[PDB]
């Protein structure tokens, strides 16, 4: 025939040989068979490279344990395709488009390739409309853009998953469109938790979940983001209504790309990443976008390796975002939640013309106070607080109360504290922090600012501690 | 500013409508020539006037 | 209405005149392909850096040449490359169209418009790797390039023909500095004088598409797209595009420079070009060095930045000013590419996040920032009123430890402390609001002449603002003769001092107090 | 701003429909090209045109392909050159079964030398005095062979080599040389070439059996075992020399592709006479007047005497395409249609 | 006949194949031709390695854009040769000896190979000696060595070029000597500035400028110091004249060596510099010495990466330096010229 | 989650040497009986703040 033959199997990378004139195009999906009775399955290999002399280097999307040299490889003649349409809402899918809670569902839908080009430059338009969440620190210092790109940068286990569940609860529960969740290389326990949580919150009927977890080979973790992104792109281009796109740990995409890079025969770059780090990240991220008239509010959790924000992967992801909420382990260690670093977090719509001048002035004063406090902290640690000015002692008191008032009891944290969460409008946040920076609460203790909502809860917890306001 | 920008907004809106009205009238009135010039290149590629 | 038969007869024009006789070509064959690189057997006559044509209009660049194959960098649509395809030879090294039709457009790193406003009428073509002006083809940098930013234009002046690096961590305001430098040339463009007009080229390397869209929107709302081209290599483009983008932007604007015109060029994030070239060189299996950079990356940047020159009078006298942008990590200016570009350029502007958070915006560290051209890139008025400024701020920075003990300081020390606080509040500046050089002269006159010692430090900005407002409405003659004579003679200083005193007795502070001496 | 914007969109799709009419008109032109492609008269009445345009464009100083020598690096080029012309000296002295048994000898000489690479290394080490190595090879196989073979085998490992298997394919080069010199003695040198080229066409577009003659892990005879099976399936492969040649390469393929190996041998065949080979694609077979003009002019262009090969394919839709060395002259109407399509405004 | 031909071109690194009896020496200068009329030029390759099979690996001193495989490569039979004599005074050259202000000047001078050995051991001066310049601060607090090396740590706007002109004048008048200025990794703007400043101060007739600029591949930025050193060596040995050699940013010589080493595929040493860092700095600095009553004194600008004086490049450079002159800006603002920091300078 | 143990906290007498500022469990109160979940509700945040 014109089918191939396995030649080399070194982990998740498989070389295949085809007859002359029957070499499959790049990114095609090939089928091979594993016949060992306990591990019998069908391998899907994605063509990665043309090696020459009719050899073709591919990446398997399933574990190759049990694969034999010389077995037949069938060329499907097209890339990996996933189902698309209004029928994927309410279901869980593989990285390959196989429904998980109902195997065989979606076999008859329209199928779309998971490899597409980003929208052309003429359809791109800046988005500068604020998306109000209800969190104090987010609404004040990093206002989210509606139809723009948002990220939660964080080290290992700071707040990323809890905050992204909080944003699913806040933005998506009363949302007038379609949500897509891509868990890219994350824990399966968390995936099941999110499935059940969306099922009980009646958000599942509007969501399409796509799961490729950490137990999967690097091919699945390379392509699951593309599968979910293809579903979202269908919802944006054809149906055209207000897509939300959550991506838990888009860093796993880059990590999986780096796990197979040398096996594909590429010299490694600086920190052991593939030489094609920035360009692969740009080919993926430029598709996660909103065109003129068609909106995709994107939100991605971004793992920061070893709490190092200079690592090439987060350093490259930084350039693709409109609002970045950067969580810190120095803030996690103090018990402040969400553990947002206010001096590193950013937004493009924190502008006098977009959010108004009062919002901007209050945010700038908060940031200035917190920066001065950070500058004083070491002097305070060594020489004691009594060696400062009275100007500076006043500033330090205000700054500690501000650092504590930025924390909040979130709805998705009731499992870690037992205390239900709260919502604070943006005007109440602006007024509250204006009063804080002016000094109206210098008498209330440091606590009673810790894990509360607006100003009335501040009053309640202050009287619970013996103070006015 | 907003008077100007809303003006230009719906300006280009029903402008766009007139754009399409021109467009698909021309889309057909440009077919009677599919013959003529095709002939030209059909010989210009062949080297004989036919 | 639309030009209908104009359309159909334009294309009949194209085809009837379709002549492509059977020329003999020298072809090769793709033997392997992966990650954006293709190896081509054959092509005995292909030269280094030559453009190759793959099937489907795909383009590549012959980088590696050896006895077996030719390693070429695919310039987009790489997923259509297969082993066994036929590669045709062009006979031409990389070149781009150049001309005046490029003003107001957004183009590929190939001269192809990506904004969709039609094709770009091209004067000529120009090769990407044409040599820089000779050491004797140049002239001392003497004319100023006004950025409209008080900190830069007073402390680290930029000349016409100078390479000024803008280096900072991230979200520090580098793109804002360069966009304001671009917007400040609006009034020089309105003057219609070819010896004062500055054409701008904004190279965007590896940026998100909507970011380039926002930069273009900011340049349009400021009316700066009549004299600005954007060479955009978005983050979705290939590594070859990001590597070639600044060379395309520098090939444009060298046509102008050699035509006797004055150009400014902004290479936004040369770090991303360095990383694209590192990707290319690692995929071609070239020896890696420190941080895996190929070993000619210093050459990659210095060959680009030495084409920014000030030509002599027998070459027209044109100039090309460079503003390369470098993004550091954790303020590590001792990294590899930061070290290279600091070595190359004529001066540096270090932007910092700690200054940005303290409210110092633009966050230019005036202690470490430098300009090796210096006072030669300034007008007389600014060279006078701002020669006092550097050591004022030095004294203030070495005195601000005693901010809580001004009672214990000498008279001159407390004087320096107050003057330094005022001057620091003076160099602050909003975004997208550049000031002409006469208003900067007047503001720094306010600062260094002592006319701010009566105003609260939390009132300087507004004060200065309002004063300039007043001077723009009432006493325009001072600004006018500063602009025309480039010097603030003593009589203009007298009239300016009296204007300041009158405005003072009219001005009301925020605490309610007075500002009169 | 709006005045600019709606004009931009005007320009946008006006360009859209512009190029759309262009493309559909050019493939309508293709539809017309077909009704003109129907009859044979105009097919050759355009190949004549193409051959005239060829009459107008000479010359170029192309090189002759020494097939294996082009694969050589330095100091193997020298060895192979003077050894093959030393065999040019030797081949004068023999007769028919003389050099057919020189084949039979030398081919299994190569077989052994390939399968035991260990002593191949030792007879390959380019130390100066060959005498220990000539003693090695003759002490090995003197009582195995006739005199001329170990003669030029001494001559073979005498010269230094740049690689290891370079010498085994040097001795196979001289094997071929011998057999084709015999075919020359028989006056059969045109027929051997046409047999080899037609069999090339026979084999490569039938790759499923072509790859079959490729499993080197199979004992070597096994492949030719099948090969003779198909070849004298009918022996209008009317020559036996062709059988011996392709038999000996099937003997020593060493993982090479048969699909290109046999044409490599057809080309060393044609190069032995000293003429470059050109490969031509057409839509229908040509006259010998067209063949005369073709061979005539392309010989004028490349400044060397030439022979032609044909691969008829209607899909190229008239005209001609020639490939020589690694350069090309395409005048097929198909490529011209593709060009007209690819250069639309 | 006896000429080679290009085989591989990967950046500035060109492999050339020669006939069997015509393999060129190491460091020989070969001449290839780029005929594409946009970039038409004559590449000067420098043999660096013998790869076997008659292949040699060379580093091109010009950019290799437009080079074709198989083009003829002519062997000159010698290393890079620079023109020597007194006629090289008042003119600007590059690392190859081509006159930049007057192209074609010096083609008829005697030419000297830039790869020379330091003086023989029996010819070295065993006793160190002070170079009396005439400046009070230098003669008192930082006595320069005659035939020694002096680091110069002057930044921008501290009168460093004025001190260069001053040393030029003093060596040309107090010692009847000459000056050679090596601009290693020299910015073309500052090169033209220095040219016109020396022409205006009328000390160009006393100086030979040799510029290896920044827009050139690492080969010339590596060899320009040796070009200027060869000119100075002619002035000392053959003319019998004390010389003063200004090597501005010796660190760029080190960096160009590192880049050439990375291009040639050698494994990087500690930090990243070339494995032969100390040997390169030694072969350069050992030629700047006193010989038979005549001298070559050097004033060298040094860059300290990350202000780390333990960095391999300044730790290797300082093994050869004899004095240090730090030009302070605080002293310059006081109107004290030369603005030599007295407490921060030093001499051995 | 993780239970990060330290040698400094170990030598100070804190045994187990769990560093409560960085230690965490991602299951939380679901991994506790109701009594302990109500009693030790905000213990980790209280100790981090302390
Ligand atoms: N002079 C200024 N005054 C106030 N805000 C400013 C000023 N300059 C910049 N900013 C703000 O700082 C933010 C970052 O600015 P900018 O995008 O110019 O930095 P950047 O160097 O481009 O960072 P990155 O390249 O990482 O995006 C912007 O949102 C802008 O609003
Ligand atoms: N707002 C919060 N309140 C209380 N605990 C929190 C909060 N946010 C995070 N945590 C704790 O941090 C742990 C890890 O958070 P998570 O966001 O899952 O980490 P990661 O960012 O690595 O996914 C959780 O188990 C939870 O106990
Ligand atoms: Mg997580
Ligand atoms: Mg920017």
């Amino acid at each position: 025939d014109t089918s191939g033959r396995v030649v080399r199997v070194t982990g998740p990378v498989v070389d295949v040989e085809f007859p002359r004139g029957s070499i499959p195009e790049l990114f095609n999906a090939l089928h091979a068979e594993i016949t060992f009775e306990s591990l019998a399955k069908t391998l899907t290999l994605e063509v990665a490279q043309h090696l020459g002399d009719n050899l073709v280097r591919t990446i398997s999307l399933q574990p190759t344990d049990g694969l034999v040299r010389g077995v037949e490889v069938i060329d499907t003649g097209r890339s990996i395709s996933v189902p698309v349409g209004e029928g994927v809402k309410g279901h869980v899918f593989n990285a390959l488009g196989d429904c998980l809670d109902e195997p065989g569902y979606g076999e008859k839908f329209e199928h779309w390739s998971i490899h597409r080009k980003p929208p052309a430059f003429e359809e791109l338009e800046p988005r500068t409309e604020m998306l109000e969440t209800g969190l104090k620190v987010v609404d004040l210092l990093t206002p989210y853009v509606r139809g723009g790109k948002i990220a939660l940068f964080g080290g290992a286990g700071v707040g990323k998953t809890v905050l992204i569940q909080e944003m699913i609860n806040r933005i998506a529960r009363n949302f007038g469109g379609t949500s897509v969740f891509a868990g890219v290389g994350e824990r399966t326990r968390e995936g099941n938790d999110l499935w059940v949580e969306l099922a009980e919150a009646n958000v599942l009927k509007d969501t399409a979940l796509v799961f490729g977890q950490m137990d999967e080979p690097p091919g699945t973790r390379m392509r699951v983001a593309l599968s979910a992104l293809t579903m979202a792109e269908w919802f944006r281009d054809e149906q055209g209504q207000d897509v939300l796109l959550f991506i838990d740990n888009i860093f796993r995409f880059t990590q999986a790309g780096s796990e197979v890079s040398t096996l594909l025969g590429r010299m490694p770059s600086a920190v052991g990443y593939q030489p094609t780090l920035a360009d692969e990240m740009g080919e993926l991220q430029e598709r996660i976008t909103s065109t003129r008239g068609r909106s995709i509010t994107s939100m991605q959790a971004v793992y920061v390796p070893a709490d190092d924000y200079t690592d090439p992967a987060p350093a490259t992801t930084f350039a693709h975002l409109d609002a970045t909420t950067e969580l810190s382990r120095a803030v996690f260690s103090k018990g402040i939640f969400p553990a947002v670093d206010p001096l590193a977090s950013s937004s493009t719509i924190l502008d006098p013309s977009v959010v108004g001048d009062e919002h901007y002035r209050v945010a700038q004063e908060v940031i200035r106070i917190l920066q001065r406090y950070k500058d004083l902290q070491d002097i305070i640690a060594i020489l004691g607080i009594d060696e400062l000015s009275e100007e500076d002692k006043q500033l330090v008191n205000r700054a500690r109360r501000i650092e504590r008032f930025l924390s909040q009891n979130m709805m998705a944290a009731e499992q870690f504290t037992g205390q239900p969460g709260s919502t604070v409008p943006v005007k109440e946040t602006i007024e509250a922090f204006d009063r804080l920076c002016k000094g109206d609460f210098d008498h209330v203790p440091e606590q009673a600012f810790f894990l509360i909502g607006g100003l009335d809860d501040l009053a309640k917890k202050a009287e619970s501690l013996g103070a006015k306001l | 500013r907003v008077r100007a920008e809303q003006q230009v907004a719906s300006t280009l809106q029903t402008a766009h409508e007139q754009l399409k009205r021109e467009r698909d009238a021309v889309e057909l009135d440009l077919r009677a020539h599919v013959g003529t010039m095709s002939a030209t290149l059909a010989s210009r590629i062949l080297g004989v006037d036919l | 209405t639309i030009p209908a038969d104009d359309i159909q007869s334009a294309i009949e024009e194209y085809v009837s005149s379709f002549t492509a006789d059977t020329s003999r070509e020298e072809v090769g064959t793709v033997v392997d392909a992966g990650d954006g690189i293709a190896h081509v057997e054959g092509l005995p006559s292909v030269m280094t850096q030559e453009l190759l044509e793959f099937p489907g209009g795909i383009l590549g660049v012959a980088l590696n040449l050896d006895e077996h194959s030719v390693g070429a960098v695919i310039l987009g649509d790489f997923e259509n490359i297969e082993e066994g395809q036929q590669v045709k030879r062009t006979g031409e090294v990389l070149s781009v169209p150049v001309g005046d039709g490029f003003l107001g457009r957004v183009v590929n790193p190939l001269g192809q418009p990506i904004d969709g406003r039609g094709d770009v009428d091209s004067d000529t073509r120009r090769a990407l790797e044409l040599q820089a002006p000779s050491v004797v083809h140049r002239q001392g940098v003497k004319e100023p390039l006004q950025t409209g930013i008080k900190a830069i234009d007073a402390m680290t002046p930029i000349g016409r023909g100078q390479r000024q690096l803008i280096i900072g961590d991230r979200k520090t305001g580098k793109t804002a500095v360069c966009v304001d430098t671009i917007l400040n040339q609006r009034q020089n463009w309105e003057s219609g004088d070819p010896k004062k007009q500055v054409r701008c080229v904004y190279v965007a390397i590896g940026q998100k598409g909507t970011t380039i869209a926002a930069v273009r929107r900011t340049l349009e709302e400021g009316g700066a797209m009549d004299y600005t081209t954007i060479v955009a290599a978005a983050a979705s483009e290939s590594a070859g595009f990001k590597w070639l983008a600044p060379y395309t932007g520098s090939a444009i604007a060298q046509h102008w420079m050699y035509e006797g015109k004055h150009v400014l060029i902004i290479f936004d994030d040369l770090t991303k070009q360095a990383e694209a070239y590192r990707a290319i060189s690692l995929l071609l299996r070239r020896p890696p060095g420190r941080e895996a950079y190929p070993g000619d990356v210093f050459y990659l940047h210095s060959r680009l930045l030495e084409r920014c020159a000030k030509l002599s009078d027998d070459l027209g006298g044109g100039s090309l000013t460079g503003l390369p942008i470098i993004e550091t990590k954790a303020n590590d200016i001792s990294a590899y590419i930061p070290t290279n570009v600091i070595s190359i350029t004529d001066g540096q502007c270090f932007l910092e996040t700690d200054l940005f958070n303290q409210g110092v915006r633009p966050a230019i560290n005036v202690g470490v920032s430098v300009s090796r051209v210096g006072g030669a890139a300034q007008i007389k008025a600014m060279k006078e009123v701002a020669g006092s400024l550097r050591l004022d701020l030095s004294q203030y920075r070495e005195l601000e430890a005693f901010a809580a003990f001004a009672s214990d300081l000498d008279a001159a020390s407390k004087a320096q402390l107050e003057r330094g606080a005022r001057l620091v509040e003076l160099l602050k500046q909003p975004q997208s609001q550049p000031m002409p050089v006469e208003e900067q002269v007047v503001s720094i006159f306010l600062g260094t002449g002592g006319h701010l010692d009566s105003v609260p430090v939390e009132d300087v900005r507004r004060f200065e603002t309002e004063l300039l407002d007043h001077m723009r409405a009432s006493e325009e003659e001072i600004l006018t003769e500063i602009r025309d004579s480039q010097k603030l003679t003593e009589e203009a200083a007298d009239k300016l001092t009296e204007v300041i005193k009158n405005f003072k007795k009219g001005f009301a502070a925020t605490g309610g107090g007075s500002v009169v001496p | 701003q709006g005045a600019r914007q709606v004009d931009l969109i005007r320009a946008q799709l006006t360009r859209q429909l512009r190029l759309e009419l262009g493309h559909e008109s050019v493939r309508q032109a293709r539809e017309l090209v077909r009704n003109h492609v129907a009859d044979q008269a105009q097919q050759s009445a355009t190949v004549d045109r193409f051959l005239d345009q060829l009459d107008a464009m000479a010359p170029a100083t192309a090189d002759v392909d020494y097939p294996l020598l082009a694969k050589m690096r330095s100091a193997s080029r020298r060895a192979l050159t003077s050894l093959v012309d030393w065999f040019g000296t030797m081949a004068q002295d023999l007769d028919h079964q003389g050099l057919t048994t020189l084949a039979g000898e030398l081919v299994s000489v190569a077989r052994l030398l390939d399968r035991e690479a260990v002593v191949t290394r030792y007879l390959t080490v380019p130390a100066e005095d060959a005498t220990p190595r000539i003693r090695l090879i003759e002490r090995l196989v003197s009582g195995k062979v006739g005199a001329p073979t170990l003669e030029v085998l001494r001559t073979a490992v005498s010269k230094r080599w740049s690689a290891n298997s370079d010498l085994i394919d040097a001795i196979e080069h001289v094997s071929r040389q011998a057999l084709l010199e015999l075919a020359e003695r028989a006056g059969q040198v045109d027929e051997v070439e046409d047999q080899l080229f037609r069999f090339s066409r026979i084999l490569d577009v039938q790759p499923r059996l072509a790859i079959l003659l490729g499993d080197c892990a199979v004992p070597a005879e096994g492949r030719v075992r099948l090969l003779r099976k198909v070849l004298e399936r009918a022996d209008s492969t009317v020559n036996p020399v062709v059988v011996a040649l392709l038999s000996h390469t099937v003997e020593l393929l060493r993982g090479q592709a048969v699909e290109e190996a046999v044409l490599f041998l057809a080309e060393v065949a044609v190069a032995r006479r000293g003429e470059i080979v050109a490969q031509v694609g057409a839509a229908a077979e040509l006259s010998d007047a067209q063949r005369t003009r073709l061979t005539e002019v392309l010989s004028r262009i490349y400044g060397h005497p030439v022979t032609v090969q044909l691969h008829i394919d209607a899909a190229l839709l008239g005209g001609l395409s020639i490939a020589v060395g690694d350069e090309v002259i395409d005048g097929t109407l198909s490529s011209r249609l593709a060009a007209a399509e690819a250069r639309l405004p």
